[PDB]
RNA sequence: GUGCAGUCGCGAAGACAACCAGGAGGUUGGCUUAGAAGCAGCCACCCUUGAAAGAGUGCGUAAUAGCUCACUGGUCAAGUGA
RNA sequence: AUGGUUUGGCACCUCGAUGUCGGCUCGUCGCAUCCUGGGGCUGGAGCAGGUCCCAAGGGUUGGGCUGUUCGCCCAUUAAAGC
């Protein structure tokens, strides 16, 4: 660990989150290496999930357009996204998350908007 | 999950299969003939079968690719798997070979594609013992 | 054990244990060494069992070099004996080995089998030693 | 002698073929035959060490393929170490009581560099079975070297 | 490539002698002694510590500027007297240096690397004796051990010399043996 | 316990301390357990 | 053991410790034993989804499993470690 | 390294006298504990042990051989201490 490569992962959070558009970030519980590996590359052969930070992400959200949020990251997160548009991933983690119930679809910023009850879980599912 | 390369027909030898799958509580008779069911279609197998149990102890099974070691072993022509590569290199094995490996394990293995299921047996082999390019 | 072809003179006085090191100060042969800190003889058997504490703690791999010879005599009377009658015949072969003086040296991968492979040979040792680095 | 290692000759059957203790040339490797001026035809192989001053007499030669496997083959040791100090030197008879083996090599030097060097001999002599017994030999934890002699 | 000559102060010796010596190197100095083509040998006083810093920073063959009373002198560290047990610097000689000078110095070959895993690396020379302008001596020489076998002896003319350096030792000195 | 002037750890669970003026060494195998003395 | 003088690694971009969740496939990487596998024993000591996964930290292990690990993320919160 | 009991080294008091071995009697002390007592670990199931620690309160047999001390042996003993 080195705050140099602090400094890297905010850089790259900062540069994938403008390249690629949709990123769902996800409460990781209830895992396991061997299925999440085996789930991930069939649904993901066009996005990528892995972990954030609670800090680290802030720093890259004040250096990118997803500035003020600021307190969703307060729990364990493991973002995914998805360089086009999150339907088909997105449908992925939902189907993921009915199946094992301990990972939780925190939301994400596909337009200046957070999370809410209208748009991502319908966007998500259908 | 008992991990276990089990063999071809054989009389079901103590270390390897039946009272490793025994001390988990897997029945001792009737996966051999329900996996060689499976593998008649596939004759010729040593594949990883990781034996795994339902509920009420019931034998669930999926049938896995079969070992990128050993099936390197029987694509190499003799079945001798070494132990000292880097130094001394027995024999080169060839692409379509290894593309081969990597076709019948993209079913079961965590390989991304062809080429990244190439690269993890060659780390594979690179453990191993045996070359492969 | 170490032990010369021959000597010029085989009864000697007992070597000045005085003074520090001038000579085998440093290392000059490989990468970690034992250094001394006291003056004491040396012995062919001291020698031999510290070399072999340093091969049985690591196997074949890396190198040993040692600084000293024992070719200095220590003689012993007989026992049950008076005083006189003679100087002893030489018993003992030592070396007088000031402190500064490299005693072993060693090359060897990993920085920690080899100190405590010298770490073993200094406890068979009868002096306060050191480990010293070619590096500095 | 004539009954096992010899039956490759092109020209005509009978032979008077002995492998010369040169480099052991048993395996099937790019080998050639020299006439033994009075006993025979030494077969020796391409990368042999003698081969400069065999081919300087370069009509006494004839053409070998030298693929008759039903034979035996000529051997070949290795270095490995023992320790000398009442473990690790007798588990060459450990590893022995899975081996049987033949004497090539065999020399013990403890003054020396950082082992009771004992180069070990050995009866193995396939291509394609040498890492499993150079695991089997592996036992001591210290096996840095270990490739075979030539 | 240079090397920034490192900034030190430098107070004359006013006493000189064995008692001014352990005098000083109680209260933490190093004596020193500044010659070369100067012809007139200065006695310093250097501190320990920053002494100590340079040289385990930038090698033993270092140039440094010396604040002597004011007075910026370019030097390099031609010797040192380091105690064998305390391990503490004793004494220095430094040689007066300038510009375009091609001094001769004794730099620290380093090997790195490595080879097969049936063999072993002896190194036979802790150091390589050069000729060099006298702002750029390297800090270390260093050689690859990466990918030889046994029997390559890697003697001092086979080493990659940066550019103006000079070998002054001979192609036959041996550095690196590679045996079994 | 064994009681040598030598007492320290011998596996990774093995801790000392100091108790009563007396160097202990203590694990959870009570056979590294260990006494200055 | 304690004090002093340092030095180095890390650290509010949350460190070390604790608590919560995860902690691998390939794969048994190979030899060897009736076996060899994250762990009688040994040769090499890889790659891959990916944060993190060690040719596995150990236990448990007849081999396995289960157990917790190293390690990853979090909750509080600055000293912490060598 | 301890101890100072062995063989010794030194030759410091004692050669105008310091009587010697062994035994008998009388003891006294130390603990480096033979038994008894307390305890830790154990490749300690239990009986019985091994090893280490604490412990010197008391106890620690009678006989054959030998001048013998010592030792061997006989029977015993909780034990047959140094």
């Amino acid at each position: 660990m080195a705050k140099a490569d602090k400094a890297t992962a905010v850089a790259d959070i900062a540069e994938q989150f403008k390249a690629s558009t949709a990123t769902v970030v996800t409460e990781y519980r209830g895992l396991t290496v061997a299925n999440l590996a085996e789930l991930r590359r069939a649904l993901g052969d066009s996005a990528t999930y892995t972990v954030a930070k609670n800090t680290l992400v802030k720093r890259a959200a004040s250096e990118a357009g997803i500035e003020g949020l600021d307190e969703l990251f307060a729990g364990p997160t493991a973002i995914a996204f998805v360089k086009g548009e999150a339907v088909d991933a997105a449908k992925a983690i939902k189907k993921f998350a009915k199946d094992n119930k301990a990972l939780v679809i925190k939301g994400g910023y596909m337009d200046g908007k957070a999370l809410s009850v209208a748009d991502v879980e319908k966007i998500a599912d259908l | 999950l008992i991990k276990l390369q089990i063999q071809a027909g054989q009389a079901n030898p103590a270390p390897p299969v039946g009272p490793a799958l025994g001390q988990h509580g897997v029945n001792i008779m009737e996966f051999c003939k329900a996996y060689n069911a499976a593998t008649e279609s596939q004759r010729g197998n040593v594949i990883p079968v990781e034996i795994t149990v339902y509920e009420d102890r019931s034998f669930t099974f999926a049938l896995k690719t079969p070992p990128a070691a050993k099936l390197l072993l029987k694509a190499a022509g003799v079945q001798k798997g070494s132990g000292e590569p880097h130094k001394t290199k027995v024999a080169k094995v060839t692409w379509d070979q290894v593309r081969e490996i990597a076709e019948t394990k993209k079913a079961d293995l965590n390989a991304n594609d062809i080429d990244a299921a190439a690269k993890i047996i060659a780390g594979t082999a690179r453990s191993m013992g045996i070359t492969v390019e | 054990m170490l032990i010369p072809r021959k000597v010029k003179h085989r009864k000697q006085h007992h070597p000045e244990q005085r003074g520090i090191a001038s000579g085998g100060t440093s290392v000059s042969f490989g990468d970690y060494g034992i250094q001394a800190l006291e003056h004491a003889y040396i012995t062919n058997r001291q020698i031999e069992s510290a070399r072999i504490a340093i091969n049985r703690h690591i196997k074949r791999g890396g190198k040993v070099w040692i600084n000293i010879f024992p070719d200095r005599p220590l003689t012993k009377k007989p026992a049950e004996t008076r005083m006189g009658s003679g100087k002893g015949s030489p018993e003992w072969w030592v070396a007088n080995v000031k402190p500064g003086r490299v005693l072993f040296e060693l090359s060897y991968p990993d920085e920690k089998t080899a100190r405590d492979a010298l770490t073993r040979a200094i406890h068979k040792l009868p002096i306060k030693a050191r480990i010293v680095t070619r590096e500095e | 002698s004539n009954d096992d290692t010899g039956v490759a000759v092109p020209g005509a059957p009978g032979v008077l073929t002995k492998l010369a203790k040169c480099c052991t040339p048993v395996p099937g490797d790019t080998i050639m035959g020299f006439v033994t001026r009075g006993g025979g035809v030494s077969v020796h192989r391409t990368d042999c060490t003698n081969a400069e001053s065999l081919q300087q007499q370069s009509e006494r030669i004839i053409e070998v393929n030298w693929a008759p496997s039903p034979s035996s083959v000529f051997l070949v040791a290795i270095q490995v170490e023992a320790l000398d100090r009442h473990r690790l030197l007798s588990d060459v008879t450990r590893v022995l009581a899975d081996e049987k083996v033949n004497i090539l090599s065999a020399s013990v030097t403890t003054s020396n560099d950082r082992v009771a060097i004992s180069r070990f001999t050995f009866e193995m002599g396939d291509p394609k079975h040498l890492g499993h017994l150079l695991s089997v030999v592996r036992n001591v934890e210290g096996v840095y070297d270990v490739y075979r002699v030539t | 490539t240079a090397n920034i000559p490192n900034k030190l102060t430098a107070n004359v010796r006013t006493r000189t002698g064995k008692g001014a010596s352990r005098q000083a190197r109680r209260d933490g100095k190093v004596p020193a002694v500044l010659y070369g083509h100067g012809t007139d040998p200065q006695h310093l006083e250097l501190n320990a510590r920053d002494f100590a810093a340079v040289l385990r920073s930038h090698g033993t063959n270092a140039i440094l500027t010396l604040d002597i009373e004011g007075t910026e002198q370019l030097a390099l560290t031609k010797a040192l007297d380091v105690h064998p047990i305390r391990r503490n610097i004793q004494h220095a000689d430094l040689l007066v240096v300038q510009r375009g000078e091609k001094v001769t110095v004794e730099v620290t070959v380093l090997v790195e690397g490595d080879a097969t895993p049936g063999t072993l690396v002896t190194q036979d020379a802790n150091t390589i004796e050069i000729e060099a302008e006298a702002l750029s001596i390297p800090e270390q020489l260093t050689v690859s051990v990466e990918g030889v076998e046994a029997g390559t002896q890697i003697t001092a003319g086979q080493i990659s010399l940066p550019e103006g350096v000079n070998l002054i030792s001979d192609p036959e000195l041996l550095v690196v043996n590679v045996v079994e | 316990m064994k009681v040598n002037p030598s007492v320290k750890p011998i596996c990774d669970k093995c801790r000392v301390i100091r108790r009563h003026g007396r160097v202990m060494v203590i694990c959870s195998d009570p056979r590294h357990k260990q006494r200055q003395g």
